[PDB]
């Protein structure tokens, strides 16, 4: 049968849906997470953690390519986050490479996953996901972006923000370091230093995720001989760049 | 989804009728009575707070024909749904058979309406009751029904439903006989509004009348209208 | 808690509606499967709870196909429609590869069927353990099915109540015979095991059922023991026994 | 026949000089009969304007259809859609239709004013993205507007010599079709105002 | 409320405890007893009226005049079942021009229950069905528990009190299957049957209902002053 | 089972009332303040942020207000989030209107609908109510301005001047003795201010915490242009009012 | 129109002309008939224009998820396989008459498929109206392990025969050359042979040399303020 | 509380009902232990077989998904059939509409994806066990990828399963950190057998006959499986070193 078709999202007899308090709990039993967004690129950053030493963190994929100008990453749960990127490739594709053709803004992106988050709280046999993502982005039309997405199913964009369990102190470390204008190198150094005080095991380069939304590069588009056209605004940075990287801090 | 809503209760009865008739009784109050050339349905009008436009505030009074009306006491939500869909059944009488409705057909048709959500699970009937009032078309004889959210339908002369029933009931046993209604219009608008103003009150504010005469004949008449006759009431 | 659905879980690492399913069949029948080399010989006693039954009418042994038996204890309408489904298997893989189902392929599709309904709160599971078995091209097989939907390879396999009876006796008949036994001498040792068997349901009276699927003598179909050949295997355990 | 040819209508467009232009006839007729004198094809959402050619319900059916999209696109965005993304629009939405489908030629013209520079593109039956920085025509007589064109046009024009150009090739276009003719009308597009302006013409 | 609110929950005990509840309407309930020879079957069906101003309650359905069922147990339960029975002996008789055989006509109904029982939200079928009918192999007389499994025996019975019929018919077992080709005696001796079942519910001659079936009979159900033939 | 994990959560309570809906008042009250008021030159939308962090971006944030279409804007009072989905209806409905009757959707038509969805969560499917409550300034040409408040039962109630979300009992007695029929735009601009500024979450109200906007009937001709304001313009309003 | 495709032991080179035909009529004089299912997987289209290029549309959605998936190059075959079954149950009412191309690390790739479904293989294939043309001039200048630079001219001359003997063919010449293990080189209008000639006169006229009948403003430029 | 018998967070932000199902593969005493050779990914496997009256040759753990990718699981046996089942079905998919054979890192997503699904329902009981899939791939060389319950999953350089995979995991580590590389050096896979057994007897402190042991091996663009007599062949090997 199928008697599962009553939302198991409710309120509470004290006013607050309970159910997404309980899953934005889960995101400070997560990992810690931040992007700091500059006026000419943006950086994500993220920590890799494994329940092995014998694990591979060279097919772990905490920070994953949504479209080639747009990065995600999470903190929450790992299961959770597994399925929900595969959910917003499938309908960034069907509904705006098959309808309106090119990439989507950013904007527009976030507003179409925010919506699946919503739908989670609305039905029997779902109760909502438990990560809180970061969507790096930059469009052509509203410029560069950085927002965060809710396990409410809301979106906000931020001049710099964290999620994870070290959240509440990546705010306050934020404050003092961030300005309206910055470089994208400096927003690494940034970055990285936030998140070296959110880990608490060892902090390497080779255990630590890297991406930049930051310059265009064109030879990992697949072809050249067209500028008008480019490749991936996305860079993940390799292991040994990010070693240079710890001693810029 | 199929887990009921309406599962039998120890006494014969079900939990949700009982809670619908619970809502009935807090809700809006409507008091319905005919005269030999008329219906008169005065619901309460819920502007008792200060400033507000009763042009866009809901209408308690929702006319489905050129002849038949649809009043409500209960809920203020669950009455627009049943509102839209008596609406449709009208048209479709017009559509397929022909002849404006009568007040009977309608009747049925919003009963019919609360026995599928009570009778089904993982669903719950609507908590209104309805005074369904007008004529049938060739004929010149006015009829006043009540349902309830039971889906049961019964012909009254004069009836209330809402919020302290029981004092407007006992006022129109002495000043209304079963056997003859009023013949004039006014004065069963006047009857209509004498009521209202026991439970409800402050002035003509949250008062409505409207009227059916036969040949076809619907008019709403404002608030200040009523004024007028109240202070004869008063005089009286 | 964690015994009123069969998607709960407990922190021991248990699924107890599953555990206690087991325990349906344990109150059934007593039945057993001897693995031979050319194929497999079933028995199943069939209790008698009055004289007023007409014995070998009430069928326990539905054949799947023409050469897969089946014979089932516990709760016995819940096996009649475990069977059911095997058959609309057994006629789909005919449809599309016009070639009777193998053994293996049997005990796999039914093993997927019996995990179904211990992963819905919608569906209740099944009340049997079924024995079937049989000869193809890869040999002859035996499977014993839980309804946990666990099965293994069988050398000899049993239950009911007096599964512990059957099974003392069959690890000796390895012992016998270290190389597995023809089926047509496993007919008189399948009846013996059953009157062993009957002294766990000896406040009770039996009707003794055989039936078999061997290569060497019914040309590899499933077939039942009948006639002089069925009285000779009563025969047999009844001077033992006594 | 084919319903494409029964009331008929051409659309012209031509690039500028950082400007576009884009034009059209107004009669639309059923058949043989001229019904009507008074009827514009072209229409805007933002500062694109979209010209449509061939059968006359699908004409205005698929004007309403990119109503609902291109109303999405702004409250969104809270701008004007931009005209290459219009464009892929324009080829999705036909191939909704397979069966039964669209019996028409769009005709896409705007102003890029994010590097500034003139955009058309053309459509038919489907779909097919017709890249140009010419002119593109589109209807029942494209084949006289592809010649007039031609042969009047140079590379970059200014906005007024622009004008001269695309209405000479209309009007000879539209008296010599015969589903053409009642009363033309010019937008001449530029990125601050657009002028639109009637042409007297033959009534034919 | 644990394993006897849900239709879907086991139960270390390896039942559904719904099952025996609907068993519990059989004690309530209509008792009716079927015996049969090798030639003939009969069902004796104790009818009974809801008052005296009432007229007796049918107790036996035809199926065809092959085949009868007789119900114990809940009246609306039944009502699906009978259709259901009717259904597939017509298919059978349409698609194969066969009657439909006792025996398999008993699986498919085993099965049917089955899948509602497994459904949640269902319930398990509470009457008790008697199938009686000649076919090839003869007569057959099958017993249908609420489980839905299906036995095969000479003479049963169920219903209220029905131990005591099952004494009588195993005492006369050996008797009426020896007679052959006479339906009469079995009559007879299934009114002695359901005797062994009264509370004081008497027997009378508008109490009482047979049916039966023969090679050459049709199914007919006696009812009237034509059941005073057999008292 | 299936019914042993339900409670049962949308049924009536013995006063004849949805503990679901009764549940979402409350949680709306949480929620940031936003008010609605009519001028007689246009309809002034204000609305005041539940969120406000240490580098929040609140810049761009169009995250209270939206437009529905080119002449009905709403404000936002409750879960931004729940709001999301009926917003996204919002817009299919009254392009709907237009794509078939060549005609902008009435105020009336497009609330009554949201309400129904409201409805249809209590009365099918076990479904949970959002927990929303909207402010509509809407135009139409059968009843001109038109003010609307809506709640989580599903329910529509015209105004004058309304206010929804964190402290409506303070804000609604200011309104009332303040409020002139006869006030323009720019009059209503200045009162909204000032009753945010005894609701204000914090103990001020700043620029950036304030979502501010209009549609005003002094664009040409008597159109009705809406106005979402920039954030150097409210700070440029929120200086004239004298608030700082 | 024509689209070759030579694969050789080094690589594959794709090439096509910029001329589009509706008709008899040519639609355009330049249009970029190259088309991207994937970065690395690049195709050109005959046949009719709409079918084709909605159809690498389709196919393109598909394959970049893929990409993304496994993060790493996509394989040619997969968009082989997902265009065959796509085409074969319209039974070829859609007419795309591809050559697809790419490169891997399983070497070199060249494909040709059809409206019904069909597939071929070849170290070159050609397709379109004007495949006969180029087929010749091919064929007798053709080895066995080109070189790149070889095969860039034999591909452009090919696509110029087309241009002498067929009317589908014509403006500029394209090519993309892949080759194994680097980036894709978009050789954008690598041979122009043939411009407009030169007119004798240039056609300008003062104003109002077309009547106008009225005028009027039109403004989208906004909406307003007061 | 009941957010521990359904699948919804608690005020902690935990799914305790998914955690239950990481508690029930120790429950059948069967260990793993699947290392990178140099050509080869090897994985051993216990093989309990209680009784005679269970016959030993098809008490099996290891099922094929792939021509190239085997699957060995540590769990219950239902839940294992169940998931190679979806395993296949997938694998199958993917080459008829991809037109090769399918990643084995793509098919770890898929399975953590489905995970991840079964945990979503709230009436759906997660599937219990630990898969491990062993694969000589020609694009990320050879690998080792476990999901989980849960739908996690990461690369592995090697991996161990059962109730006393900690001993066995032990002893893996400090082996790379002698060899300061992530797969073992040799050149005959054969060899690379004979080591991984050597490691697994000091870790359980057992030594295994030819039926204890099943053994699955994946070589370039195959795997197959060795049979008991092949295994008892590697443990004379274990008396040359």
């Amino acid at each position: 049968t199928d008697r599962y078709s009553f939302s198991l999202t409710t309120f509470s007899p004290s006013g607050k849906l309970g159910q997404i308090d309980y899953a934005l709990t889960a995101v400070k039993q997560g990992v810690t997470s931040l992007g700091i967004k500059a006026t000419n690129g943006v950086v994500i950053a993220t920590e890799k953690k494994s329940s092995s030493p014998l694990a591979m963190s060279e097919t772990l994929s905490k920070v994953s390519l949504l479209t080639p100008d747009i990065g995600a990453v999470y903190s929450g749960m790992g299961p959770d986050y597994r399925v929900l990127v595969d959910k917003s490739r499938k309908v960034a594709h069907t509904s705006y490479k098959r309808i309106y053709g090119e990439y989507p803004p950013t904007k527009l992106l976030v507003s179409e996953v925010a919506k699946i988050m919503q739908e989670a709280t609305q039905s029997g046999g779902v109760r909502p996901f438990g990560v809180s993502l970061l969507i790096a982005g930059h469009d052509e039309f509203n410029g560069f972006s950085l927002y965060q997405v809710d396990p409410s199913g809301s979106y906000f964009p931020w001049k710099a923000t964290a999620i994870g369990k070290g959240s509440v102190a990546a705010k306050t470390f934020l404050e003092k370091r961030w300005n309206d204008e910055l470089e994208l190198e400096d927003a690494i150094h940034i970055a990285l230093l936030t998140l070296k005080e959110s880990v608490e095991g060892e902090f390497n380069g080779d255990t630590i995720e890297l991406a930049i939304i930051g310059d265009e590069n064109p030879d990992l588009l697949g072809y050249t001989g067209i500028p008008t056209d480019k490749g991936p605004r996305f860079r993940k940075l390799t292991s040994q760049e990010i070693n240079d990287r710890l001693e810029a801090l | 989804y199929d887990r009921a809503l309406s599962i039998f209760s120890p006494d014969g009865h079900i939990f949700q009728v009982e809670y619908a008739l619970e809502a009935v009784k807090r809700g809006t109050c409507a008091v319905g009575v005919k005269g030999k050339n008329c219906v008169v349905l005065g619901c309460e009008r819920r502007s008792t707070l200060k400033l507000q436009d009763t042009r866009i505030t809901p209408s308690k009074v929702s006319k489905i024909d050129s002849h038949v009306v649809l009043s409500f006491s209960g809920l203020n939500a669950d009455s627009r749904i049943l509102i839209e869909k008596a609406r449709v059944e009208a048209q479709s009488h017009r559509l397929t058979l022909e002849d404006p409705v009568t007040v009977e057909y309608l009747t049925r048709y919003v009963a019919g309406v609360q026995q599928r959500y009570t009778q089904s699970g993982g669903v719950r009937p609507f908590g209104v009751s309805t005074l369904i009032a007008g004529f049938d078309p060739r004929d010149d004889e006015p009829k006043l029904y009540q349902t309830e959210p039971s889906g049961i339908y019964s012909s009254w002369s004069a009836q209330t439903i809402g919020r302290n029933s029981k004092t407007v009931r006992e006022f129109l046993e002495k000043n209304y006989d079963r056997k003859e209604p009023p013949a004039t219009v006014e004065e069963c608008v006047k009857l209509t509004v004498r009521s209202l103003l026991e439970v409800v009150q402050t002035g003509a504010k949250n008062i409505e009348i409207t009227v059916v005469k036969p040949d076809s004949d619907i008019v709403a008449l404002s608030s200040e209208e009523i004024n007028q006759y109240v202070t004869q009431i008063e005089q009286e | 808690g964690y015994d009123l659905s069969n998607s709960v879980f407990s922190p021991d690492g248990r699924n107890f509606q599953v555990e206690y399913a087991v325990k349906a069949v344990e109150n059934g029948t007593t039945s057993i499967g001897i693995k031979c080399n050319d194929g497999v010989v079933f028995a199943v006693e069939k209790l008698i709870t009055s004289k007023l039954l007409v014995p070998q009418k009430n069928v326990k042994i539905q054949v799947v196909d023409r050469h897969i038996g089946c014979v089932y204890s516990g709760l016995i309408p819940d096996g009649r429609h475990l069977v059911n489904r095997g058959r609309e298997e057994a006629a789909s893989f005919k449809k599309l590869y016009k070639t009777p189902i193998p053994i293996p392929a049997f005990a796999d599709r039914l093993g997927q069927y019996v995990q179904a309904h211990t992963l819905y709160n919608s569906v209740r599971p099944f009340g049997v353990s079924t024995i079937f078995g049989g000869v193809d091209k890869n040999g002859a097989h035996l499977y014993m099915l839980e309804p946990s939907g666990s099965y293994w390879g069988y050398k000899g396999a049993a239950t009911g109540k007096g599964r512990q009876s059957a099974k003392a006796e069959l690890e000796k008949l390895v012992d016998h015979h270290p190389e597995g036994l023809s089926a047509r001498e496993a007919v008189k040792q399948a009846a013996k095991i059953i009157y062993l068997a009957h002294e766990d349901n000896k406040e009770k009276d039996f009707e003794l059922e055989i039936s078999w699927c061997s290569l060497s003598e019914t040309n590899g179909l499933h077939k039942f023991v009948k006639g002089d050949l069925l009285q000779e295997a009563i025969d047999f355990a009844q001077k033992e026994i006594n | 026949s084919d319903p494409s040819s029964i009331n008929g209508g051409i659309v012209v467009a031509m690039t500028g000089k950082d400007c576009v232009a884009i034009a059209c006839d107004l009669r639309l007729g059923s058949q043989s009969l001229g019904v009507s004198n008074k009827f514009e094809k072209i229409f805007h959402y933002g500062h694109v304007f979209l010209g449509i050619t061939g059968l006359a319900t699908d004409v205005t059916t698929l004007n309403e259809m990119f109503r609902y999209k291109t109303n999405l696109y702004k409250l969104k965005e809270e701008r004007a859609i931009e005209p290459e993304t219009f464009t892929q629009l324009v080829s999705s939405s036909l191939y909704e239709r397979r069966f039964g489908p669209y019996f028409v030629g769009p005709v896409v013209a705007g102003i890029n004013s994010k590097s500034g520079k003139p955009f058309i593109a053309g459509f038919d039956l489907i779909g097919c993205i017709d890249e140009a920085k010419d002119f593109i025509v589109s209807g029942t007589a494209s084949d006289q507007l592809f010649g007039m064109c031609e042969s009047l046009y140079e590379p970059n024009l200014e906005p007024e010599d622009l004008f001269e150009t695309i209405s000479q090739a209309l009007l000879n276009a539209a008296d010599r079709d015969a589903l053409s003719g009642w009363g033309a009308v010019v937008y001449i597009i530029k990125k601050d105002e657009v002028v639109k302006r009637y042409l007297k013409m033959r009534q034919d | 409320n644990n394993y006897d609110g849900d239709t879907v929950t086991f139960s270390p005990t390896g039942r559904l405890f719904q099952v025996e509840y609907a068993l519990e309407a059989i004690k309530q309930g209509s008792v009716t007893v079927g015996l049969r020879s090798n030639t003939h079957a009969v069902l004796v069906a104790l009818k009974r009226n809801a008052d005296e101003l009432s007229s007796y309650q049918k107790k036996i359905i035809k199926c065809d005049e092959h085949m009868g069922l007789s119900l114990a147990g809940l009246a609306p339960d039944a009502r699906v079942l009978s259709n259901y029975l009717r259904q597939q002996c017509n298919y059978s008789s349409l698609v194969f021009n066969r009657k439909l055989a006792v025996e398999r006509a008993g699986h498919l109904l085993c099965d049917k229950a089955q899948k509602n029982t497994q459904s949640y939200g269902g319930r398990p079928y509470g009457v008790g069905l008697l199938i009686i009918g000649y076919d090839k192999s003869g007569a057959h007389l099958l017993e249908f528990q609420p489980s839905g499994n299906v036995t095969e025996l000479y003479g049963t019975a169920i219903g209220a009190r029905s131990q005591g019929a099952k004494t009588y018919l195993e005492r006369t077992l050996d008797t009426f299957i020896k007679i052959d080709g006479n339906p009469d005696e079995l009559i007879k001796a299934g009114v002695e049957a359901i005797s062994q079942s009264l509370r004081d519910e008497s027997l009378t001659v508008d109490n009482l209902s047979i049916a039966i079936v023969g090679k050459d009979t049709p199914f007919t159900i006696y009812d009237g002053e034509a059941v005073a033939k057999y008292i | 089972g299936s019914r042993r994990y339900d409670s049962r959560t949308t049924i009536f309570s013995p006063e004849g009332r949805l503990y679901q809906v009764e549940y979402a008042l409350e949680s709306i009250s949480h929620a940031g303040t936003a008010i609605g008021i009519m001028a007689s030159d246009g309809i002034v939308l204000a609305a005041e942020r539940k969120v406000t962090s240490t580098l929040l971006e609140q810049d761009t944030s169009t995250e209270k207000l939206y437009k529905l279409n080119d002449k009905i804007a709403v404000a936002v009072a409750g879960l931004t989030a729940d709001a999301e989905i009926l917003i996204n209806t919002a817009r299919i409905h009254a392009q709907n209107y237009l794509k078939t009757y060549n005609e902008d959707i009435p105020v009336e038509i497009l609330v009554r609908r949201l309400s129904d969805i409201k409805q249809g969560y209590t009365q099918h499917g076990g479904l949970r109510p959002f927990g929303v409550s909207f402010i509509y300034a809407g135009y139409d040409d059968r009843y001109g301005y038109q003010l609307y408040t809506s709640n989580p039962s599903g329910n529509y109630t015209g105004w004058k001047a309304i206010s929804v979300g964190a402290n409506t009992s303070a804000a609604q007695t200011l309104l009332q003795m303040d409020y002139k029929d006869d006030m323009k735009v720019d009059d209503a601009i200045e009162l909204a201010l000032k009753t945010l500024s005894k609701t204000t979450d914090s103990s001020a109200l700043t620029y950036d915490r304030l979502e501010f906007a209009t549609i005003r009937k002094g664009a040409n001709d008597g159109e009705v242009y809406q106005k979402i304001f920039k954030p150097q313009e409210i700070k440029d309003i929120l200086v004239k009012t004298g608030i700082t | 129109t024509t689209i070759v495709g030579v694969k050789f032991n080094n690589g594959v080179v794709i090439a096509a002309d910029t001329r589009s035909t509706q008709g008899p009529i040519v639609a355009d004089k330049n249009c970029a008939k190259l088309h991207r299912i994937s970065p690395k997987i690049w195709c050109a289209g005959a046949g009719t224009a709409a079918d084709t290029e909605a159809v690498t549309q389709l196919i393109g959605s598909n394959i970049e998820l893929h990409s993304l998936y496994t993060s790493r190059e996509p394989r040619v075959v997969s968009a082989l396989q997902m265009l065959k079954q796509h085409l074969f149950k319209y039974q070829g009412h859609i007419g795309a008459y591809l050559i697809v191309a790419g490169v891997d690390p399983t070497g070199s790739h060249l494909f040709s498929i059809h409206a019904h479904g069909s597939t071929d293989v070849g170290y070159y294939l050609s397709l379109g109206s004007g495949s006969l043309a180029a087929m010749a001039v091919l064929e007798s200048h053709w080895k066995q392990d080109l070189t790149k630079e070889e095969a860039i001219k034999l591909a452009s001359d090919a696509i110029q025969a087309g241009i002498w003997n067929d009317l589908g063919s014509g403006s500029n010449v394209d090519v993309c050359v892949m080759e194994i293990g680097k980036d894709a080189e978009y050789l954008r209008n690598y041979l122009t042979p043939n411009v407009r000639e030169e007119k004798q006169k240039s056609y300008k006229f003062p104003r109002g040399t077309t009547a106008v009948l009225k005028e009027s403003i039109v403004n989208i430029c906004d909406i307003q303020e007061e | 509380g009941y957010d521990r018998h359904i699948t919804i967070f608690s005020p902690e932000g935990r799914l305790y009902q998914v955690e239950y199902a990481f508690k029930a593969t120790n429950q059948t005493n069967i260990n793993s232990l699947a290392v990178r050779g140099k050509d080869c990914t090897v994985v051993i496997s216990q093989k309990k077989v209680p009784d005679k009256l269970l016959d030993p040759t098809t008490v099996s753990y290891i099922f094929c998904i792939s021509r190239t990718i085997g699957m060995v699981v540590n769990g219950p046996i239902p839940d294992a059939r169940n998931a190679a089942l979806r395993a296949k079905a997938e694998a199958a998919e993917f080459r008829y509409k991809y037109g090769y054979d399918m990643p084995c890192d793509v098919l770890a997503k898929r399975m953590a994806n489905l995970s991840q699904i079964y945990t979503q329902r709230a009436y759906m009981r997660p599937l219990g066990v630990i898969l491990t899939f062993v694969s000589v791939d020609e694009e990320l060389g050879p690998s080792i990828y476990k999901t989980d319950p849960a739908g996690y999953y990461v690369g592995y350089k090697a991996t161990a399963t059962g109730p006393k995979q900690q001993e066995i995991t032990t002893n893996l580590e400090n082996h790379f950190k002698k060899s300061k590389i992530d797969h073992i050096n040799e050149e005959s896979w054969e060899k690379v057998v004979e080591f991984a057994i050597t490691h697994m007897i000091d870790a359980l402190g057992t030594e295994f006959s030819k039926n204890d042991l099943e053994v699955g091996v994946a070589t370039k663009d195959k795997f197959f499986t060795l049979s008991a007599e092949n295994i008892e062949e590697r443990l004379v090997a274990i008396a040359e070193q």
